[PDB]
């Protein structure tokens, strides 16, 4: 009778957040949450390995098909190289962004919507964050490898 | 009176010929009942909308060539499965039905738990919570409505039987004779097959 | 993200209903016995262990016998011969084996299993499930227990284990293995004689009975002699 | 029951749940009627694979006429049943050998006729137990066991003799003919193709 559906974030209305469908609606709140980075249980490296590989897999196709070697023979391999570098650049990004970021206590902790107290999230911290750097650069790399595997492999690719 | 033809209803009285020993036999004769009313309707109605009798209905789908059944359904411009894709198929029909009728029956029968989790005891031809969807049991008499169905039952078996040995003696089917009888009444009958000598004397 | 945490209430799509036995109450009336029910009849007792490994390798050869069965009525290769089609050269042929396939593994022209490909997804997949059976990785549905040939958690979807007698059914596949291990035994052996598949052997020892024996081969020495 | 797994049961194990068991004399009656059925059908298996013949006709072959026709039918016989120069099994020798012992057995079988042997052999029991087994192969085995396989054995057998009288009335063709036809391709070799073409009839 007369429901809306936009709420205030976690019923508290003087936070700066509302709760949408696009926020907390069941099926994107079950794909955020089984997404890596959302897995704080589990190692910092291993999120990392996904993730690196996810995004190493497809930051190469960018470079292959509108690299400047794209029309030559050699596109795909010029294409997985800048992949591989630019895999290089973020893991420089965010080996620095591991030392500098995590310097200061965060005394406030932090708990689930439903109320309960959780510890903090391992990669958010100095070594956690480097941990995570290392998963990054391992799946990076193997991904990006993988992306050049493939180009030369499947059937379809053109 | 209710149910006063001939005879009396399982659920009440004795059969005038037979004994009723055993209690497996009343929803026995319901889903006989029910099945022969879907039946003898299906001979009704494909000899209408196609003109074939329902015994030499099998000989169109077979494991070769089952395309014959494709877009025999009165109206559905739309064939079974489209012309020239071949794939109406006796075994892809059959292995459909296999799994489908046999769940069905394993289900009723308790030859598998039930996949629902309302009540539903194995045994019982009437459960009703969810086999009506409009409520017409509740709204109307449950006692009178199982009757209504059973003499339904029985007139059902009892003219597929009469479908059959039609088939049997004048080997054309039951509303081509059906309709031969209605235009001659004198002249298509059983005595008249009969002095024909039923196709073979 | 909030926690929901509310009841499945989920059945099984298919769920046996209770059946018990369907055997009579002796069990091993044949030669032998079951482990833990008596003393073996010719062969010592190795291990514990050996239970298990009679069990294992009892489904892996009624596995390896119908496929070389339902293989040679399919296609007519004998087993022994069929891995010759799939190789790192040439797997296109492995493909259409297959009677009444809807598709082919390998699509007209390039399209196909490869060998390389078919052996990479072979390991990853059987050895994956070779190691979670044993102590080997680990154990990814705790609700069971490794190195239990027997597990009937997830493994038995239509429940016959709980709708059945257990024991005896447990009886009635270690006799189907020891009987398909034999059979194996015999395949091998018939291949290694007479060089023709096994359902080849017997179409010959059907049609003419009395020949096409063991020692009817032996009189032309097995092919060599 | 646990032994029992077949549809039905066994009389004495419960009750059918069709035509539930009435009188002993129908157990009685079930054992004996299998009991036939398992030699008639294994005779109409193993006599048209011998030499061919359908049971339903291999009757017509001996005739008060002639009856010379059986005689030699036998595989691997090393002589004429009878003299090769006159075989001598007409079919009234046959008959009058035949009722005799026949009428015999029968009346010894049932006691109307006082026993010969009166060796404690209770006529009307199913299992006699005397001389008919000799080998005494109840004695060592289980015989509730055995019970049950007899009559799981007179119900397949008298089941498939029902089956080789009703496959002679469709098909006319053989028992073992009708097995050779449907192992061949049994696709298009079974009952519902031979009711595409119509049984012979129509
Ligand atoms: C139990 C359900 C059912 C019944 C009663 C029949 C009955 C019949 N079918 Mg059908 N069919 C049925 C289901 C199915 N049929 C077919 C496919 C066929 C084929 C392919 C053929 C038949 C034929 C026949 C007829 C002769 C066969 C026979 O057994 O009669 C024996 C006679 C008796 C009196 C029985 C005692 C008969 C009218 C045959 C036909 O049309 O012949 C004229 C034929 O060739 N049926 C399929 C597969 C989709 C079915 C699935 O359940
Ligand atoms: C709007 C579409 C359409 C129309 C006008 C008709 C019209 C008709 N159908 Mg058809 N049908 C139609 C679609 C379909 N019919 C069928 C299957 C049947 C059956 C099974 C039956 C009819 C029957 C009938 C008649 C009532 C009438 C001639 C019935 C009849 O009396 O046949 C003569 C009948 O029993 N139709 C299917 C499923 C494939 C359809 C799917 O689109
Ligand atoms: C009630 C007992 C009675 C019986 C047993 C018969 C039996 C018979 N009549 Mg008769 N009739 C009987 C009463 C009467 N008939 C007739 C008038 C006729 C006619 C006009 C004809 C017969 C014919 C027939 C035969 C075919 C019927 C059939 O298909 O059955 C078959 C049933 C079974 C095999 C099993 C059940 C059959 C021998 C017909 C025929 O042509 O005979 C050759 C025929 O044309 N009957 C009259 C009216 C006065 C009767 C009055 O009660
Ligand atoms: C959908 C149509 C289709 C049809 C009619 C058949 C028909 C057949 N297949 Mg094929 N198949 C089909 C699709 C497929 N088959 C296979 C893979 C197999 C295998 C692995 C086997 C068969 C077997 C068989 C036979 C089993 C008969 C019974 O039991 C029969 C000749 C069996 C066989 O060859 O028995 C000797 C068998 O073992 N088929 C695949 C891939 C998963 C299919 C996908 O579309
Ligand atoms: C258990 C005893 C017994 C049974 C069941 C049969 C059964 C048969 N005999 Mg055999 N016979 C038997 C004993 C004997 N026969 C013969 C000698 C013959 C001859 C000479 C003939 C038969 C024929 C027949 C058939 C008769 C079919 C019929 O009448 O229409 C169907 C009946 C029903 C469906 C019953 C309801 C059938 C296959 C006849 C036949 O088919 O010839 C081709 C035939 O001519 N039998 C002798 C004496 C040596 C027997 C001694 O006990
Ligand atoms: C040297 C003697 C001799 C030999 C080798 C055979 C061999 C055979 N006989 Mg014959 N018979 C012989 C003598 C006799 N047979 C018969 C009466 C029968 C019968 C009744 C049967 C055979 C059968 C058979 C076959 C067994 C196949 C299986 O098992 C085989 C061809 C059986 C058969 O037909 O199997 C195919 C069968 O049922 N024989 C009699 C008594 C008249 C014989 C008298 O000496
Ligand atoms: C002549 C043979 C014969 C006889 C005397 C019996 C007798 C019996 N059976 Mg057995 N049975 C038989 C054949 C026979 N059966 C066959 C062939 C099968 C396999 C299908 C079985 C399967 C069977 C089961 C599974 C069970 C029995 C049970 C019983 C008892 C129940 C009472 C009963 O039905 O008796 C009356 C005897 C009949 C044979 C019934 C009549 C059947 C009608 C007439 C249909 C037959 C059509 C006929 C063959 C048409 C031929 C036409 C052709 C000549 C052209 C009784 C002891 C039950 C029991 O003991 O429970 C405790 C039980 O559970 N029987
Ligand atoms: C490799 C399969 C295998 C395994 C692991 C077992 C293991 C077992 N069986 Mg089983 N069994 C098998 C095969 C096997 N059997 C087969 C095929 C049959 C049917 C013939 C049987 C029949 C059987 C019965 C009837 C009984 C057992 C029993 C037992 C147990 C006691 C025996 C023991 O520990 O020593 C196992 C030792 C061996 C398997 C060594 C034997 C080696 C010979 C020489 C065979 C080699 C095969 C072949 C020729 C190799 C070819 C090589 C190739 C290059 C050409 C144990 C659980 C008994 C039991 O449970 O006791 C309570 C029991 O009663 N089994
Ligand atoms: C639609 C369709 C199209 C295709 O082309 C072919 C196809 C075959 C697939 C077909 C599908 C058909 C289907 C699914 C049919 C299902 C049929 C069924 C279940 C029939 C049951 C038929 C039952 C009979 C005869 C009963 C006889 C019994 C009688 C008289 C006894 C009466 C009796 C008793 C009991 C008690 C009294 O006091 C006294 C008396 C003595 C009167
Ligand atoms: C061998 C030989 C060679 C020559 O060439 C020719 C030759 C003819 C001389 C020939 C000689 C052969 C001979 C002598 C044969 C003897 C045969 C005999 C004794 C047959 C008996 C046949 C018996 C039948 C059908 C029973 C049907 C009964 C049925 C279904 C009901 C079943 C039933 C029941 C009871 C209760 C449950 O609850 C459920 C259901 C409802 C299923």
């Amino acid at each position: 009778d007369k429901v809306q559906i936009v709420k205030p974030i976690n019923g508290d209305p003087f936070i700066g957040m509302l709760e949408t469908p696009v926020t907390s609606s069941p099926d994107v709140a079950n794909f955020l949450s089984n997404l890596p980075a959302y897995r704080t249980g589990v190692a910092p490296l291993l999120r990392g390995v996904e993730v690196g590989l996810a995004h190493g897999f497809f930051v190469t196709g960018p470079f292959i098909k509108l690299g400047p070697l794209r029309s030559t023979d050699a596109a795909e391999l010029a294409g997985c190289l800048s992949g591989a570098g630019l895999v290089l650049i973020l893991t420089a990004c965010l080996s620095i962004y591991g030392a500098t970021a995590f310097q200061r206590e965060e005394v406030v902790g932090l708990k689930t919507l439903s109320g309960r107290t959780i510890a903090k999230d391992p990669l958010q911290s100095s070594e956690g964050w480097a941990s995570f750097t290392s998963g990054w650069l391992v799946g990076g790399l193997s991904g990006v490898a993988w992306s050049y595997v493939l180009t030369q492999v499947l059937p379809y690719y053109s | 009176d209710i149910y006063p033809e001939f005879g009396t209803y399982p659920g009440g009285g004795e059969s005038p010929i037979i004994p009723f020993g055993s209690e497996k036999n009343a929803e026995r004769e319901v889903i006989h009942g029910r099945w022969a009313m879907l039946g003898v309707t299906g001979a009704w109605a494909a000899e209408n909308g196609t003109g074939i009798p329902w015994f030499t209905a099998g000989t169109l789908c077979t494991p070769d060539d089952c395309t014959a059944v494709a877009d025999k359904f009165p109206g559905a411009v739309a064939p079974l499965a489209p012309e020239g894709s071949g794939y109406p198929s006796f075994w892809n029909v059959l292995i459909i039905e296999i799994v489908l009728v046999g769940a069905a029956e394993a289900y009723r029968t308790g030859i598998s738990d039930s996949p629902f989790d309302d009540g539903l005891t194995v045994g019982d031809v009437n459960p009703g919570g969810r086999f009506d969807p409009l409520g017409l049991a509740e709204s109307g008499d449950l006692e009178e409505l199982k009757i209504k169905e059973l003499k339904h039952c029985r007139l059902s078996m009892f003219a597929w039987l009469g479908c059959i040995f039609q088939a049997l003696a004048t080997q054309e089917g039951p509303i081509a004779n059906w309709q031969s009888h209605v235009a001659d009444p004198v002249h298509s009958n059983v005595l008249t097959n009969a002095a024909k000598g039923f196709g073979f004397y | 993200r909030r926690t929901k945490a509310s009841v499945p209430a989920k059945r099984s799509a298919f769920k046996a209903n209770k059946f018990g036995s369907l055997a009579p109450p002796d069990l091993y009336p044949e030669f032998g016995t079951y482990p833990g029910g008596g003393e073996s009849p010719v062969i010592p007792f190795g291990s514990e262990k050996n239970a298990e490994r009679e069990i294992i390798h009892g489904r892996w050869a009624m596995l390896g016998v119908t496929g070389a069965w339902a293989a040679e009525n399919g296609t007519g290769i004998p087993w022994f011969t069929a891995g010759t089609l799939c190789t790192p050269d040439d797997c296109t042929a492995v493909a259409d084996k297959f009677p009444g396939a809807v598709a082919p593994l390998a699509p007209a022209g390039s399209g196909y299993p490869n060998f390389w490909a078919v052996l990479a997804i072979e390991i990853f997949l059987v050895g994956s499930a070779e190691c979670y059976r044993t102590g080997l990785f680990e154990n990814p549905f705790p609700e069971l227990t490794q190195g239990d040939v027997t597990p009937g958690g997830r493994f038995d979807p239509l429940g016959f284990a709980e709708a059945g007698d257990l024991e005896e059914l447990k009886i009635k596949e270690l006799k189907h293995s020891r009987l398909a291990m034999f059979a194996w035994l015999g395949c091998i052996m018939q291949a290694l004689a007479t060089q023709e598949g096994p359902i080849a052997n017997w179409t010959a020892h059907v049609a003419d009975p009395i020949h096409a024996n063991v020692l009817t081969n032996a009189a032309k020495g097995f092919k060599f002699y």
